[PDB]
């Protein structure tokens, strides 16, 4: 009888509404990313669909900036929306300082936005979870923004119905500074082991960046390699 | 493995299994129902048209028994046939959640009714307690007949009793009961037809507690 | 095919079928009701006007039986006639949804009443349990009469009993019961008339659980 | 045509028909009620003032019977008179809608009460089951008297019993019952007066479930 | 120490303990159920096909007893097996809080059902009081048989009675009861299958009243 | 008990209100469109009505711009309304950039609008679904905007009580680059196979555009051809 | 339990509140109109009332402009109100463009207004239905605006407790271009056949306009003719 | 369960709240008025009260302007309030046009005001009913404004617990152009016949106006005449 | 039935909602701090997690300013948020006065902010508790700000599921002016004794400041010492 408004704490002190949206995200297909030797990468599962759908518009991975990009998981509506804010916020940040200096305050802007919606009635939080990754004055970057505005910088993490199983893996197999191609597969394995018996990990999209270079999206054939 | 077990069950008891039951009800079943109706409806007058004496309490009015029997059996069948549809729905009650139960309720009402049907299919002697509509004789009709009749026979056979009403009471049980037969059959008709209606109107949801193409809003 | 089955049912039991039942109630039915009323209302005084003795417990007061019989039958008829209207509505209960059920409830109240009618049409001996208004004798009136009468006959016939009240108790059952007849008939009148009223006021919705010209707001 | 049928009913049972019943209640009815009260209230002491012996169980105390009879009849009348008012309201229950039922409820409470009146007008032997206020003897008072009395007579007449209390138990039934008569009459008074009040306070709505001059807001 | 005690209990009664019960139900249990069904379903006709006389009330129809026995035992087993699953869930009812009870309810409905199963597993003679679906004979079937049969034997054996129905009543108990056997078995099947379904669909929550990875939102 | 406000997630993390409007759309008559060799087309079923209704004002197809047009399905009220925003947004876009450059941000503007209404209390989302199609600096375009703001670019898709059955078809029969007339009939077949036994596909409206050309509405006789 | 707020969709995807107001309109007295050879006309039933009521203020027909006019059906309060907006909107339209060019955007303004009130909580839609008719740069015009903002241009239509029966008629009897007087009676018949047995169609008001001419209200005697 | 908010229609399409206020008005003491030969009059019942109350402040009749005046019936609070708006509105009207030209837009202003309050939540309509009467560029005027904003111009009408009975009379006895004094008594009779047996119509206030003359309040002795 | 809105007092006069958030804080991991001889320190328990998480972003301790810092306990979302306000407020304070003069009004700004949210509907309080500590014109400072805006200056205190047990200790063992290293361990012991049997106090973060010096975070090895 508490889980009805975004602004009511339970007797334990929980905000069931906010949680329920962390639940909407858990209904979205898995996706992880990890930094390595000069740069980071991102992997996203995608259970191939209607061939009538222009593949250009079904990539859980998006280029916010040339040197930064992210991936979401949850309500598709809220997905697109947030994505833009990122892209948009990116710019403002980029114009008041001459360049996207710290990828952090890009994630801040987004976190602060998402957070708000979990404190006022008349509104509902975003049922999305975003993983940002790129290169800034500092170097490889990886953050994961949840529905409640919570942001944490990783070396490797994931979102989606898999997350747990994918982190369970990395959390006992991941070893930093791997040479791109090597880190690529490790994640591939990690990702693999999150599916359910019988399922065959189809072709997942992947993109990377490396100190001094712009991102790049592995094309379905360069990807078909780690299969 | 679990999921297989669930599957294995739903398979042997498919929509077409219960759907079949619905057809048999709109066809054959209904006929027989009314058939017993006419049989008793008549066997009834067959008795109202007569005066009782020590003899009628010496031998059990066979014609009646048959009428009751056909009734008993008919219920019996409808009952099992009913049970079928139950299972069909019961083995398809989705995980217990608090939302999206939209379908579910459908299964519920569709069951809650099934109950009434079979509940009124199964007998029960005037228990004298419930405030609702006393249950039509049903299954145990046959029994309860003899039970009440035998009682009056003893009193009249043995010396024997002189009560003139005790006599007419015998006469009554014979008729009163044939009445009770059509009275319950007329009802079953009503009941069935409704069920048939209800099922045929919700089956899509009955089997599909709730649809899920989530892939379009979550991803 | 399914849809045809549903159709096939609603057809044999149309509005005009149940509507007819309503007419027969406002006409013929009501007359007979009151007819039995006057019959018992009189047959009643016919007994109050008399002193009982060993003889009256030797032969069953035929005049009474007839009165009871007519009553029994009348209920019997009204019952079936009732059942008709039930089916008419029951075979028209729309798909179980959570909104737009505005009509539906109409069908419900219209039924919930029908029940009371037939519920009070069907007999039931003083069960001694329900806290509501004890059900008028009804159908099983005839039976229960003899049952209670025979009892007093035995005690008085056989040697026989000397209880002077046991005698007047006999006298009572004869009268008390004729009373119960008019008492129930007077009620049925009330009941029927209401039903008639209720149906005639909602039929449009009874058959039309809910109208749908959606084509004007969705497209 | 339909509308005519509805009309035809409401006509024979108009406000003035039920209103009349209310008048007769505030006048004549009430008198007789208290009249039986005084009769039993006295016939009571008439018994408390006496010692019982084998004789009193040989003949049924006529004076009492009369008292009970008048009571029985009185209820009988009030009952029918009650039923009248029922129909008056019942044939005026508007179409079953979900709003504007403001009036309606009036008819409901006005009925729900009527019930209690007649419900307490109609007899019922200590059934031993309901948790509410046991129903005053009512209609079947007469019967139940003899029933309980005869029982004690048998035991005392036949050889006969030696139980000295069994004797005083007889004495009790005679008195205890005359008490029960005034106890129920005293109640009926209370009940009636309330009904009278209630009707006289709501009649305008009772007949007019809801007013409708819609022409002023919609057009 | 406390926590250890709780642990110690849950251990001896793990998911796999109750899960096993579910498997045995979908396999062995179901077979036997239907096995008894066919046995009685047949033993039934075995009686309907016969005429009774003083002899049949001299010796207890052994073939029947066995059928009843197998039924009794079957219930007995399913009951205990049921009880198992109960404990499994019962020893896992989380602390009584007012929120997060999402799971809990799952355990509740999963139990509330278990009840019905075993409730309908355990016998109970026609008590005549409850308004719900009279409980299938169950466990005490065996007893109640002899009880009702012996009664009819006495009356027929001893001089003996001349009631011809009293005879056919004997015949009825033999058959009527074999019917009641399949009637209950057909039901148990339905019941079980549902339970199996229900468990297999919620077990994850049944054991996990509620998940808690709080470390991610609080710290 | 959750399906009452646009802002309350269910325990599964669903927004039943938003869904329910995707349900209002499902009550609208089918309509698809697909791009082909230089251009796209659109087909809409219309169960002919009162001859007292000026056919000009019952076309589920609307010319937003000369080179772009769309079709709706759902609440008629919300239908008109959205349509305008499209037309209107079209212009602003057209005036700040000198020409409707990317048909995309026309659909964005509309998606963003529709999305909003699915996150604030005091409001209710549009019970409409729009399919946009036209020619831009890039070429043939086809997008489908749902009640929640979700947009996806297709090669062929549909909306309405049919959609599923119409996509079920195309999703196993559609073959790109067909010469207008050929693509026209394929869709006609696809559309046909969405009706219910007994129903006779009456005259459905159709319009197309082709690289370098303005749209064109097939007149009831040029349509009566593919019957 | 859904039919309580203007902003809550039902499980079928319906807006019961909005419908309920289309129900308030159905409680208003019938009224139709149809264009013909150069112009349109309007007919409105009026069950004569208190002779103490100045007939000037009980005409369901109103002159918005000299060349345009309308008729309502439903809540009398909302009736007057909307009427004004029409009159008012008319002007603004007339002043920004020098003349009421397209009668359409007059009806748009009104439709858009009425629509709004069926999407925000804290408000309730108008229980009125308006039929507009007149002459513009294009010619004869006839539109019917419902509570939800829905507008459609006709050649003949109606509103009120009759509508259905009146359209049932026209929908199988109406034949365009009739010479005023002829169209007048046809509608008179149509209107007639919407009453209930026993009722005698009293004197209904009627007005018309014809290419190049201002409207004109038939006076009770020129009307008493088609009786 | 509908009669709780001013913005919820019932399944029949009714606004029970608004009605309920037409009910509050019905609890106010009767009052009518009628125009005649050059001018109108107003009559108001008043069941004389405490002699401690300065008669100046208990007159259901009020002089909005010299040439116009009105009378109310219902919640006394809302009574005063509305009265002012009239007086106030009067002025603005009088100052933007140099004179209160049409008594109509005085009543409009008031009707529009009262109407509003029957469409927004958070507010409640006025439980008052006003009868305006006076002389304008046109002549004798009489309007009756109800709680919902509904206005109608009469020749004779009334408000209050009587209304019906008072209109029932006039509606079958009133004959226009009567010479003041005659019209005065007719209304007096009409008013009389609205009371309940036993009641004795005490001294009711009355005022009139006649083409070219300011209003005038009959003093208790010139009134004591028609008794 | 009272514990539902932030603005409803119970019959005892309690604000159950506000309390419930003091309950959310109680779900956060323990953390204390105490001033000593010229300066204060802070200790925070942290049950080491995924090695995939960049330790830089999981420190319950934050440097608001060089001379001031704080620690939180409760909802992580609200955690970050408040932290910023502190940092931000710090600045404004620092710029209008030339320097963060009194660490107090830094905590005031934060307290006043948090307080507000516990008095208006439509909002929900922060489920966080902050302990501030640093050096100002006055010297060592320690304040603890709860969800309701309550602030108190200590010499030693704590927040988190431990608090009570940690204060139970200090409240009978703490002795002021201890030489950093000594105060450090005392708190370490106090902290230790708040865990549950079996648990092994892992490596907790610690930071300090001392009159005239900037803060400093003990590195995991200088900390591994007091183990």
């Amino acid at each position: 009888a508490y889980d009805r408004a975004i602004t009511v704490f339970s007797p334990d002190g929980r905000l069931f509404q906010v949680e329920y949206a962390r639940e909407a995200v858990k209904k979205g297909s898995t996706a992880l990313g990890m930094k390595f030797a000069n740069g980071v990468l991102l992997i996203s599962d995608k259970k191939v669909r209607s061939r009538l759908i222009e593949q250009n518009s079904i990539e859980k991975i998006q280029l916010i900036d040339d040197y930064v990009a992210a991936v979401t998981s949850g309500l598709v509506a809220d997905a697109r929306v947030l994505v833009d804010f990122a892209r948009i916020s990116a710019q403002q940040e980029k114009v008041t300082y001459g360049s996207l200096v710290n990828i952090e305050n890009l994630v801040k802007r987004v976190a602060d936005q998402m957070q708000q919606y979990t404190q006022y009635g008349g509104v509902r939080p975003y049922g999305v979870s975003l993983i940002f990754a790129g290169i800034d004055q500092i170097g490889p970057r990886l953050f994961d923004c949840d529905p409640a505005g919570t942001i944490n910088e990783y070396k490797a993490t994931a979102i989606g119905s898999g997350k747990d199983a994918v982190v369970s893996f990395l959390e006992r197999e991941y070893k930093e500074n791997l040479p791109e191609k090597e880190a690529v597969t490790l994640g591939i394995k990690a990702l693999k082991s999150s599916l359910e018996e019988g399922e065959e990990l189809k072709a997942p999209e992947i993109a990377s960046i490396t100190v001094g270079n712009k991102y790049r999206i592995y094309d379905q054939e360069e990807v078909k390699k780690f299969l | 493995k679990r999921a297989a077990l669930i599957q294995n069950l739903r398979d042997s008891y498919t929509e077409t299994s219960s759907f079949a039951v619905i057809e048999e009800w709109a066809a054959g079943t209904l006929q027989e129902i009314e058939g017993i109706a006419k049989a008793a409806v008549e066997a009834h007058a067959t008795i109202r048209n007569s005066t009782y004496g020590r003899a009628q309490a010496e031998k059990s009015p066979e014609q009646l028994l048959g009428v009751l029997q056909r009734y008993q059996d008919l219920c019996h069948n409808v009952y099992c046939q009913a049970e079928t549809i139950r299972t069909v729905i019961a083995i398809r009650i989705p995980e217990h959640k608090e939302a999206d139960n939209l379908g579910v309720a459908v299964q519920h009402a569709v069951l809650k009714v099934i109950d009434e049907l079979e509940i009124k299919t199964l007998g029960s002697g005037e228990k004298s307690g419930s405030g609702g509509a006393p249950t039509p004789i049903g299954m145990y009709a046959l029994r309860e007949y003899l039970s009440a009749r035998s009682t009056v026979e003893d009193k009249l056979l043995g010396g024997g009793s002189q009560s003139p009403s005790l006599l007419l009471e015998l006469r009554q049980i014979d008729a009163d009961f044939m009445l009770k037969v059509e009275l319950a059959t007329t009802h079953l008709s009503t009941m069935v037809r409704a069920v048939i209606n209800a099922y045929l109107l919700n089956w899509k949801k009955l089997i599909q507690p709730r649809g899920g193409h989530l892939d379009v809003l979550y991803r």
